[PDB]
């Protein structure tokens, strides 16, 4: 009995992880010499920027 | 999932203050329309006045909250919205930004997104009305156009009474909300 | 995680089916540009013609894909594309276009293998192709997000990318897919407002 208003809210939130692993997959093409933390600090700086 | 953890959070801080709030921007949008990715988290917090969303903002400071980013306006209420980060993802809280924070957060549905997840979600009408004011930021008008797919006809005839409240108090930045409307 | 599955799925049936194939849409933007997608999944397979399209489809539907929708056209490919619903409006959902765009055969051979999520390698449509999609399928008034992503592929674009947009428009006129209409004077009338 979830709501289908909560099923699209809780698939919104399924698409947000896949568009941050996206980002990922992309930095660290783009940034090939890049270690996992700077992909990470890289991934912390993309949320803070608005849209 | 960092936003599901943000949208957590700031329920249960929010709650714990008694704040009037509701969840709009992409993921209010996807509730009431068309789930999309979104990475924003943005909610409408009712208050009386800049004194106090500057004192709500001077707790959440104290909670773990670090401040990005605060937009100014030229109007009585100078703090139009504050954009907060987790000391994992942004939260914009909007206070006077489109002027019917108030109605907004009064008619928002409590919804359980997931367990031990629950948090008003504005109406698909007030999102229509918020989301003609920002049109420009381009996932405004795709946004508007899911919520004007997904409303029914009472919805339109909400947001049209949403829209003239925004006028009225004169947050429609000299624009003809009422033409906009009638052509959507 | 509903939308991860789905890709992980199609693009695992796809590739079993040994079919030539590209993602486009919104997941193929994600994958060269800030991510901006809803829940379809919008993939080019090129096949031969149009009873090669629905022998794909019949062997999909043996595969707990379920048939939504089928997009035809006057045309003598009659079949442009088809909706399947991977699972029972909250629901991730895949778009196979065959011919949509009259280029299919050109996008999935150009296409470009990226591992877009962790272990998921799949054949990404060229920037190139890409735009030639959105100028094609832009239609302001109901899919504003056409537009949007416009902006940001060609922001993205690098000079080969939009010398291949130009011919890959010429080519789709040339084939009569440009549904009478000049792709590449609306891009420079949208590229001025830029």
């Amino acid at each position: 009995a979830v709501s289908v208003a909560a099923q699209k809210l809780r698939l919104a939130l399924d698409m947000y992880e896949v568009g941050e692993q996206m980002q990922r997959m992309r930095l660290g093409r783009e940034r090939p010499n890049a270690d996992v933390v700077e992909i990470e600090a890289a991934i912390d700086a993309w949320r803070m920027t608005r849209p | 999932n960092a936003v599901e953890s943000t949208l957590r959070r700031v329920a249960k801080d929010l709650t714990g203050l008694r704040q009037r709030w509701a969840l709009v921007g992409g993921f209010a949008v996807s509730a009431r329309s068309e789930p999309r990715f979104t990475r924003d988290v943005d909610i409408v917090v009712a208050v009386a006045n800049d004194d106090a969303a500057e004192s709500l903002v001077r707790q959440l400071l104290t909670q773990q909250y670090h401040l990005l980013a605060s937009v100014e306006q030229d109007a009585a209420r100078r703090l139009a919205a504050v954009r907060l980060g987790a000391t994992n993802v942004v939260v914009d809280l909007l206070f006077a930004s489109c002027g019917i924070e108030p109605e907004i957060a009064e008619a928002a549905e409590e919804i359980e997104i997931l367990p031990d997840l629950v948090a008003p979600v504005a109406t698909t009408a007030h999102l229509i009305a918020m989301k003609l004011l920002a049109r420009d930021r381009p996932q405004d008008r795709s946004d508007l156009r899911a919520l004007v797919d997904a409303a029914s006809p009472q919805d339109i005839q909400d947001a049209r009474k949403a829209i003239e409240l925004i006028t009225l108090r004169g947050f429609h930045r000299d624009r003809d909300l009422a033409a906009e409307w009638t052509r959507l």
